[PDB]
């Protein structure tokens, strides 16, 4: 019935992995930055009149355990009425929060939402966790679990894309990366990361290697060969795509998505909510899918195409899941990922569907564009999508 | 990057000398020459990067160091003068000062080669934290010597390395509780056995061939590690367990609750950073644990309460302990025979700190029963010090070998010390120094310990007027650190001088005050019980009222301090004061404390002399609040925040301070600071009832201005008592 | 907009914490188990309708790690685009991950979600996932963090409830749930747990102790006089509510919630997801809300009702105080308050409870043929979930 409007989309820069300038900053000071960030945008806002915080979290445990949405509330001296939930989807958690927050918006039964995701994966790396399909030997030998990455050097076996192909994408995203930096793309977008005595820590993302060139990209050396022969996951891969017979791996440190640390947020609200409080929407949630068949999911579901859509947003966890995405629905080379991706600026976890989905709320407003679609955890599995407009 | 703080385009003072020996031990010897202790200051930071930077150069013909000193304690302090003028602004400074500070130290520790420190006075502070660097420390065992990190104490924390080095070495718990929470300082026999300090030598002669002996055998026995701090090895694991280890995690969170109950939910905020930097630094490694550890320090250094606890606690007490009210051209007098009149609780305290430092005592009252009963003060206290074992038998025999009880006025022979307290009776008091101010040396101080009544209408009742002076100690003496110094018009300035050489001897801290009616401590006093008591009358919750005591930071809440002052006591002061104005011809405007006050003496509860106060006392001991204490004044009728509760407590006694200074009842800011403190208890974190309004912080502004704002909102609301004094306007 | 309609509500039985039945079972295990009982009943239904499995986890930690929705459906084989998400909302996770399956089937882009909860405390106890505010002792400072078991004393002081009064309730609690288990009331919606050779693990709530006396629960030390002072929390709860002298230390290990194992499954689906699979629904979800007591006012609020128009009220027994203050606010009939029992007898498996305890309502409410029941949960503090049902 209702829309789900978005007000606001607003992300920590990405502090890299080693020597990374936000690895003293415990992840809650990192949503806690953002959400004073809202106060001073919008002094006027009744915090009374935000029903719920939905924060993405892959790895729950230590810094980032506890409802650290539930923390965020506290910590930062919201109404103890906003409540606070963490949730998990993978790569897709935050995204799913977003979507989430439309969902609860359009049911009636909420009007203002704050919704996003953080990940700090220098101080909490992934698999800190636990997890059963890893450290449950019967349920993960029935399952034939197989790292993400030992499925991208797949994807690009069977479709094949060779090493120079994932390596020339791995460029044009740094370049494209680069130049929304310089353009000013990010400036309003990016809040600057400052310690308790207002000194800065960190003002760009740190990931960023914008002087790529394709030699140095091929002398990197495969990442998962050590992996793919520690526990034999090669072998298990192949069994169950028994008609491929060699691997070729192709992906890299410098192709794959980089390990950072941030976070992101995002005000999702009804119509009726965003007068009162003087907001002004700045896109509307079209539609949401679960499931390449996901956005398919997502553009049934709304009555468009290809055509229609003027901005892809795919995360790029590997080159050859971007590729293979490209080839599948025919996605034009300057309608995928305009202001660049992961394997530029870092993929952190958690917050990566709510980082991505602010970049695309911007870039429609700059380009005074209509729609976009953005996806993660995509290639089946267990995807999401999610189509916005312009308002 | 840089070992000096600043690489652009004056120059400081060196304060280390380089001496490299024939095996290649270099030896630092810290001598500022513009002090006799070495401090924290810029001619350190350059002297020490300079050294740092020689270290690196020659490191190729080095083999290990030895850190000395030239002085008579090894290093202790910093500069305060520069600290107390961070503002704001200066929180880029103050943070990238202390990480050079800490590169300095962490070359130094990461040098590949054995550092020892030559502890041979004291380390305190930056002292300890450039020992603890070192690899092993050697100190003198010897007669003054500290070594603690007392930063604490004046709102700071030990930022150059001293908290992630700690806790790197004890675990989080026993660091931050025996170490960094009080900032106790320790003895070098006590820092041997809690690991602070490796191996104790008996003289300072011995220390530096006592390095050079440790490096050169550690060099032969265990090469690998020469150089090597615990926690730079593979296999380090941190005492109690990392954060995230399953033992500690079941406790961590009851740290903060824990420290939330011993500061009573004081504003006070160093501890919470200190013990916030311990925890956070044990999640990481040392080289981020220790920027951490810069960031939390620049935030108190920048603070208000830094400011106010430096204020107070080191240019304050400076002031005081150099004589500061003390009278210019007076010699010393030694003292030979202390005479005390009354084996009460205070006489009996009186004889007690006097004995403990070494003077004769004769403790007199009007039977040799009640004389025998004081004295037993100080075996009871001599009992406990046995048992805890801080003294021996042989130290306790002779402290309580100096006091002899007596029922007799003769046996003041030779006494040229006379300190009388009996009931405070203008009658009494006459009477009683009658009776021995002729048995007495013809030299002997005669004082008096009164609370409120004047000294010179005391002094004339014996026939030396010039040697009658107010001596007024604070129960219980063995543990209040003030004595308040009362002369009257006639005391001259010798007394002052000789009592003042008293107070230092007994190792109390002396203010001197000029003669009125109330002095300073007990009118000041008065107005904080009298504020609890008039929200008592005005409804507030009993409860409500002595939390609001706690969290402003006062040692005890008042309706408890109340029953020990005595509500008799209380009452016939407010009859003194109404009497004072009434015979000025003037009208009395009482106090709205007053009709309470005279309500418990109505309903038979005059505080715990007589058994039954707001409190109720059962088997000698306080036994929760009086359960009609809220029928009979309507309790919950008023329910004003707490934050107000608390201002009226602290404004209704800086602003009396005000008017102690204006009357020139006292003579300087720092009596007043010091003498609010130690004397009645005004809050550490304020710097003083004085302090507390030019460094007063609220939510509308900071300062004088601030304050009397303030004051004007609580007069609106709650009396015109409240209303600024015109010498703030 | 559409409306989501409850066609399964089915739970596993509560295993007790020390030698308990359920501490060999991985609670992977417990998920998987009511997924193949769902088979079971429905063996026709079509699994690629299903599109989303939500299971709420408050420790999602070493066996719980990893998200553990979507372990479980591929453990049990249900299609790869089934998804599955976990989340955590403290107690009331078992209950946000029922509205949030409703408020899917409300917003018309989801037609058919499994919801649930799964909680093995004994081998996954409480405080296992670490904390974003015990390893921030800033955080913890500012905030004056007291644990939920300290709070309920001091809404017995606070409220008047005295020792008598909160074992009075756990009695009832015990009493009732006996009664609802030998009445056969659990018969359909408690799947008992078997092992892989398809031998009885456990098929009952063994937390329970129905021979409870008054005189029992007299005897039994306070709990939570040991902890205190011991961190401090008694203080640090003073110093808020600043007006109350002493805390009353009423609660004692048989008046608190039971540490216990097991799991829960909702089936919620729009009408259209009913009639396609051939499902008949058993109830409709009419409201939901989130506040923190002012959550239950808030959902009565959104459905136009009054606490006359509900006839079953289902409260979990976390605290006997805050089910005894939460009865005296609201002037909740004591026939109409937990009437097969509740935590205290059988247990609260923190992720899963708010899932169980729906299920519960669902099921008495056909039997006794009432209409409505409101079920609220972790009301204590700031957060609380409540929900409205409607028999159909
Ligand atoms: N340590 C230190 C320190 C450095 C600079 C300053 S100042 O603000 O520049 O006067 C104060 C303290
Ligand atoms: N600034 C400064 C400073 C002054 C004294 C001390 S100490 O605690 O007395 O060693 C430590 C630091
Ligand atoms: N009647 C009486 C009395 C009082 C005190 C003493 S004593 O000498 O002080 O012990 C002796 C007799
Ligand atoms: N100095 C002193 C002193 C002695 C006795 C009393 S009392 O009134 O007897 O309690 C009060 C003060």
């Amino acid at each position: 019935s209702e829309e789900a409007f978005i007000y606001e989309a607003i992300r920590t820069p990405r502090g890299k992995q080693k020597n990374g300038s936000l690895h003293e900053v415990k992840p809650l000071s990192l949503v806690v930055g953002l959400i004073d960030e809202l106060r001073k945008r919008h002094p006027d806002l009744d915090e009374n009149l935000i029903s719920d915080v939905i924060l993405g979290c892959v790895s729950p445990v230590g810094d980032q355990g506890g409802d650290i949405a539930r923390a965020a509330v506290l910590a930062s001296g919201m109404p103890v009425t906003s409540g606070g939930v963490q949730l998990n989807r993978f790569c897709a958690s935050g995204l799913e929060a977003v979507n989430t927050a439309a969902q609860k918006v359009r049911s009636g039964w909420d009007d203002l939402v704050l919704a996003g995701g953080v990940e700090s994966m220098s101080r909490v790396p992934m698999g800190s966790d636990g997890g059963a399909m890893g450290l449950d030997p019967a349920t993960n030998y029935d399952v034939m679990f197989v790292p993400q990455s030992i499925g991208a050097d797949l994807i690009a076996t069977i479709e094949g894309f060779s090493r120079e192909d994932v390596d020339a994408y791995a460029l044009r995203s740094q370049q494209k990366a680069a130049e929304a930096w310089s353009g000013g793309y990010f400036a309003k977008s990016v809040v600057p990361v400052r310690d308790q005595n207002g000194l800065l820590i960190l003002d760009h993302d740190e990931h960023m290697r914008p002087d790529t060139t394709k030699e140095g990209l091929a002398k990197l050396k495969p990442a998962f060969e050590g992996l793919a022969a520690l526990g034999g996951f090669d072998d298990v891969a192949l069994q169950k795509y028994h008609w491929v017979e060699k691997i070729n791996h192709v992906h890299t440190g410098g192709n794959s998505s980089g390990i950072v640390d941030g976070a992101a947020l995002v005000m999702i609200g009804s119509a009726a909510a965003g007068k009162l409080q003087g907001l002004t929407p700045r896109a509307r949630i079209v539609a949401t899918a679960t499931s390449t068949p996901a956005t398919r999911k997502v553009l049934d579901r709304a009555g468009l195409t290809v055509d229609d859509i003027d901005l892809f947003e795919l995360n790029e966890a590997f080159a050859s899941v971007v590729l293979k995405f490209q080839k599948d629905l025919n996605i034009p080379d300057e309608k995928l990922n305009v202001n660049g991706g992961a394997i530029a600026m870092g993929h952190p976890l958690g917050a990566t569907g709510a980082m991505i989905l602010g970049t695309m709320v911007d870039e429609l407003e700059r380009r005074n564009a209509r729609r976009a679609l953005i996806t993660l955890c995509i290639g089946g599995g267990m995807g999401v999508a999610t189509i916005i407009e312009r308002v | 990057s840089s070992h000096h703080h600043h690489h652009h385009s004056s120059m400081p003072d060196n304060t280390i000398q380089w001496d490299k020996d024939a095996d290649g031990i270099v030896t630092l010897t810290m001598d500022d020459p513009s002090g006799s202790t070495n401090v924290m200051n810029e001619a350190y930071i350059e002297s020490m990067g300079k050294a740092v930077d020689r270290l690196v150069a020659e490191k190729d013909s080095i083999t290990g160091v030895v850190v000395a000193s030239a002085k008579k304690t090894f290093f202790a302090g910093g500069d305060v003068k520069t600290m107390i003028q961070a503002r704001p602004e200066d929180a880029g400074d103050v943070f990238n000062t202390v990480e050079t500070i800490k590169r300095q130290l962490r070359t130094l520790e990461t040098l590949g080669k054995p550092v020892v420190a030559a502890i041979n006075g004291a380390a305190l502070g930056g002292g300890l934290e450039i020992a603890l660097a070192c690899h092993h420390r050697i100190a003198a065992d010897v007669k003054g010597s500290q070594l603690g990190l007392p930063e604490v104490t004046l709102g700071l924390l030990p930022g150059g390395g001293g908290v992630t080095r700690t806790v790197r070495m004890f675990g989080i718990q026993n660091a931050f509780v025996s170490v960094l929470a009080q900032g106790t300082r320790f003895k070098p026999a006590k820092a041997k056995e809690i690991g602070l300090v490796d191996e104790l030598v008996a003289t300072v002669e011995e220390l530096v061939p006592a390095a050079k002996a440790w490096i050169k055998e550690e060099l032969k026995a265990n090469p690998d590690g020469a150089g090597v701090q615990p926690w730079d090895k593979k296999g380090y694991k941190m005492p109690g367990g990392t954060p995230s280890s399953p033992g500690l995690a079941a406790i961590l969170p009851s740290f903060p609750s824990n420290l939330r109950k011993q500061l009573k939910g004081a504003p006070m905020p160093a501890p919470r950073a200190i013990l916030a930097a311990a925890v956070e630094g044990a999640q990481v490694d040392f080289d981020t644990a220790s920027r951490i550890e810069s960031r939390y320090f620049a935030s108190l250094v920048t603070g208000q309460v830094a400011k106010n606890m430096m204020q107070a606690f080191f240019f304050d007490l400076q002031a005081i302990n150099a004589g500061g009210s003390r009278p210019e051209g007076i010699g010393k007098t030694p003292i030979k025979r202390i005479g005390v009149l009354g084996a009460g609780m205070m006489g009996a305290g009186i004889a007690y700190v006097s004995a403990k430092a070494g003077y004769e005592v004769v403790l007199k009252d009007v039977s040799l029963e009640a004389a025998a009963k004081g004295k037993g003060y100080s075996e009871k206290l001599e009992a406990k010090a046995l048992e805890r074992g801080r003294t021996t038998q042989e130290r306790s025999d002779a402290l309580l070998a100096r006091i002899t009880p007596t029922a007799d006025a003769a046996d003041f022979k030779g006494v040229d010390f006379v300190i009388e307290a009996v009931f405070e009776n203008q009658e009494l008091k006459h009477k009683v120094f009658g009776e021995i101010e002729d048995i007495v040396e013809p030299n002997a101080i005669l004082g008096s310990n009164t609370s409120t009544l004047p000294i010179t209408g005391l002094a004339t009742g014996v026939k030396r007027q010039e040697d009658f002076i107010g001596i007024h100690f604070f129960s219980p003496v063995d543990k209040m650190p003030l004595v308040e110094i009362i002369k009257g018009e006639k005391t001259s300035d010798e007394a002052l001088a000789r009592v003042f050489d008293y107070t230092l001897a007994i190792g109390k801290t002396p203010i001197v005050v000029n003669d009125s009616r109330g002095f300073f401590t007990s009118r000041v006093i008065g107005t904080f019980v009298n504020e609890a008591l008039a929200m008592l009358g005005e409804g507030v919750e009993p409860a409500s009222i002595e939390q609001a005591g706690s969290q402003a930071g006062y040692p005890a809440p008042p309706l408890q301090l109340s029953d020990e002052l005595n509500l008799e006591l209380m009452h016939k002061i407010a009859v003194a004061t109404r009497k004072g104005v009434e015979d000025a011809g003037g009208t009395y405007q009482p106090h709205p404390a007053e009709a309470v006050v005279e309500k418990m003496i109505e309903l038979g509860r005059s505080g715990r002399l007589k058994g039954a106060g707001f409190y109720e006392y059962a088997d000698g001991k306080r036994s929760g609040l009086w359960p009609g204490l809220r029928e009979t004044f309507k309790s919950g009728s008023s329910q004003p925040p707490l934050q107000d509760m608390i201002d009226r407590m602290l404004f209704a006694e800086a602003l009396e301070t005000q008017k102690c200074l204006d009357e020139g009842v006292l003579t300087s800011t720092a009596d007043a600071n010091i003498g609010s403190i130690m004397g009645i208890g005004f809050p550490p974190w304020t710097g003083g009832s004085a302090q507390f309004i030019v460094g007063y912080s609220g939510p509308a502004g900071t300062g004088k201005a601030a304050f009397v704002a303030r004051a004007r909102e609580l007069a609106a609301a709650y009396g015109d008592r409240f209303l600024p004094p015109e010498s703030l306007l």
